[PDB]
């Protein structure tokens, strides 16, 4: 079993036995990181209204209606950022805003 | 500012004002080596520098009560469902060496899919919130002032809301905590995809913070049968999540392993994780080594807790560890109590300190049958990522149940965890990022198209909103308390009597706990039973026992009982001398 598998590597020095360790554990979490930079998740969103000045009950609210009208691609700071300076409010009255229902026609366009 | 060794922690005034509260300083400390250093007559080599203020240990008393510090950094677990109560039990701690406070979640925190607020009660765990651990975190300021040595707060990141705390965490100067998205996927059942995803954002917060980064495989150390079998496993959940937090950001000097030894006596253990230590250690160079200790093979009695504890301590001493955590010698017997805590930090620093300089003195013997091992491992776990691969990507390998399994690799069971890839705890919840998705906030991972409104600010995305809240604190939205009748409030109101009466404790205030030790003249479930019975009639109550010891079958039967004292004492009434 063990000594079938480990054949081609029973001539390969330390060096090259790390190095190819950590070569295919690169090559493993590649992918992963790949479906991260090209895609969101609600928490994700959610925290980065966290960061934008809203609280955790405003920002799930905004959160949970962009999901509905289809609109996370965009991202859930963003559009709190172009009907912000649409209407010419604060970011902060915007988000607002938002998570009360408001806006939410004007913001799909 | 405040602060007498001799007057107790205002625990009433740490609470006032917490919506004006600002961490005093950010990220990770590691403690100071003081070479050559003399305590007494003596001359330490590898020391780190003298607390102001301690407890040194019983016998430092033929030597001048001095009381040497070892160079890792030294964690204590303390989380008991009231983080008020504990606030002392830390206090305590730091006098005894711990500069590494580590708080457990409240029970299924994983499962929060945002932040929660306020202070309600904890199960088995502090409900993390923002009050609460600008709480603690105001109380470890000024502890740390009075030993005089900085401390790090600790916490977890996990959960279908990582990134969510993420965040609250590095506003609020937590200096460490656990990010291992593999922990979802084996343990919590979140879906993968999205705890992966997720883990991009988490960890790039967490790098911002300097936070200093604990992964969990040793929890494969312990839903595993025979603990020696998962060590090709374990390099590989070792290496994922550091190549992973690598490339996301993270600094190596950041990112921490969480390496156990796997086995206890009556197994050969030295001889058994000795090789996987010293393989770990070579095949990871330049990463940091957060050594945690046994608890999987634990039981009833302290002692046994204790002995194996200290040949734990002995493999980090035999090879390497930044940080060395350490497991109360109760764990087995019940919920930590302070007493435990404190004798846990004691049995840490006094064992690291017995162990001086060993390594001038002593070596390991790399070749013989040592090596042997260390390379057998290494291409143990070489294997196991070949076939990660042939498999076609780490998803499939997990729905293949390729972890978990409790066989010794290559070996394979067919008993390992099998999540599947669509299914899962927040299926359904990654949505595609568009050309013009944008993000205007520091911290960001993922693409964030920025340069269509400003294609200056590409590289300081915040400057869109003029800071996001870890540019411009003032930004944040505090909440305070949001139930009525289940907060910090409500409980520390329930026992204003008591700050001038007193009673005993284990782990909140007055609660009446003590332990009992006896011998009895009979065998075991004879002898526990007539125990149960001299307890009542010593007039305590919730009384049960929590370790049986067999002295010999017929001869006798040791038993401990943990037991509630129904009354109070008077501090004014006692006849004390000079
Ligand atoms: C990597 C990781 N993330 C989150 C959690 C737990 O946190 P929630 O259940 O609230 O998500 C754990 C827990 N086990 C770790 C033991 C610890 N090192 C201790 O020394 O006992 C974990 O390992
Ligand atoms: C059961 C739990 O619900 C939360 N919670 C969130 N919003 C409210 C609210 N408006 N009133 C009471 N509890 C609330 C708490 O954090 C609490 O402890």
């Amino acid at each position: 079993d063990f000594q079938q598998r480990r054949a081609h590597l029973a001539n390969l020095s330390d060096e090259e036995l790390q190095t190819r360790f950590w070569e295919m554990a690169e090559k493993i979490v590649d992918p992963l990181l790949d479906l991260g930079k090209k895609n969101t998740t609600p928490s994700i969103e959610r925290s980065v209204l966290l960061r934008m000045g809203f609280s955790s009950l405003e920002a799930k609210a905004i959160v949970d209606k962009t999901m509905d009208r289809g609109l996370m691609g965009k991202g859930a700071g963003h559009i709190v950022y172009k009907i912000a300076k649409e209407k010419n409010i604060s970011v902060r009255e915007a988000g607002l805003a938002l998570s009360e229902g408001k806006y939410w026609d004007d913001a799909i366009q | 500012l405040q602060l007498r060794v001799n007057e107790k922690l205002d625990v009433e005034n740490i609470l006032k004002d917490l919506d004006k509260y600002t961490p005093k300083r950010r990220g990770w400390t590691w403690r100071q080596p003081a070479e050559n250093l003399q305590m007494g007559p003596f001359i330490y080599k590898d020391a780190s520098t003298p607390l102001e203020n301690s407890v040194a240990l019983p016998s430092a008393k033929y030597f001048g009560d001095i009381d040497p510090q070892p160079l890792p950094v030294i964690t204590t677990e303390i989380a008991s469902g009231r983080f008020e109560d504990d606030i002392r039990r830390m206090r305590m701690a730091a006098w005894h060496g711990a500069d590494h406070i580590m708080v457990i979640r409240t029970a299924g925190q994983s499962h929060y899919d945002g932040l929660i607020e306020g202070t309600p009660q904890g199960i088995g765990g502090v409900p993390i919130t923002r009050k609460q651990v600008r709480a603690q975190r105001k109380a470890l300021d000024l502890i740390e002032e009075e030993v005089g040595r900085p401390i790090n707060y600790h916490s977890y990141v996990s959960g279908v809301a990582g990134p969510d705390i993420a965040v609250m965490f590095a506003e609020e100067g937590v200096n460490g905590a656990h990010q291992d998205p593999q922990y979802n996927v084996l343990y919590r059942n979140i879906n993968m995809i999205r705890s992966f995803i997720d883990a991009c954002e988490s960890k790039t917060i967490m790098a911002w913070a300097d936070m200093a980064q604990i992964d969990g495989a040793h929890n494969a150390n312990a839903t595993a049968r025979e603990a020696w079998k998962v060590m090709p496993e374990l390099m590989v959940q070792h290496a994922l999540n550091s190549i992973f937090s690598l490339k996301v950001g993270m600094k190596k000097s950041n990112i921490c392993l969480s390496t156990v030894p796997p086995t206890a006596p009556p197994a050969p253990s030295m001889y058994l994780d000795l090789p996987y230590a010293v393989a770990l250690r070579e095949m990871f160079e330049g990463y940091r080594m957060r050594a945690q200790m046994n608890t999987k093979y634990m039981e009833a009695s302290t002692r046994e807790a204790t002995v194996t504890h200290v040949l734990n301590l002995l493999i980090s001493k035999l090879t390497r560890a930044d940080i060395q955590s350490t497991i109360t010698p109760d764990e087995g017997r019940n919920v930590p109590w302070h007493i435990y805590n404190i004798e846990a930090c004691d049995t840490a620093k006094q064992a690291l300190i017995g162990m001086d300089g060993l390594m001038d003195m002593v070596q390991l013997k790399r070749e013989g049958v040592l090596g042997d091992t260390v390379r057998e491992l290494k291409e143990r776990a070489v294997l196991f990522m070949e076939e990660i691969i042939e498999a076609g990507g780490y998803f499939n390998a997990v729905e293949q149940g390729f972890f978990v399994d409790s066989g010794y690799y290559p070996e394979r069971n067919g008993d390992g965890i099998a999540r599947q890839i669509n299914g899962g705890i927040g299926a359904g919840t990654v949505f595609e990022r568009d050309e013009d998705y944008m993000a205007p906030v520091t911290a960001h991972f993922g693409y964030n198209n920025v340069k269509q409104y400003d294609e200056a600010l590409v590289s300081e995305p915040s400057k869109l909103i003029d800071g996001c809240t870890l540019e411009v604190p003032e930004k944040i939205v505090y909440i305070d308390e949001l139930d009525e009748n289940d907060n910090v409030n409500v409980r520390m109101e329930e026992t204003k009597e008591f700050r001038s009466m007193i009673k005993p404790e284990v782990e909140w205030q007055a609660d009446g706990t003590v332990l009992l030790t006896m011998f009895l003249p009979t065998s075991k479930r004879v002898a526990e039973f007539a125990a149960i019975e001299f307890a009542k009639k010593m007039n305590l109550e919730e009384v049960e026992v929590i370790n049986r010891e067999v002295m010999q079958e017929a001869e006798g039967t040791r038993i401990e009982l943990k037991g509630r004292v129904p009354f109070s004492i008077d501090i004014n009434s006692l006849v004390i001398p000079p």
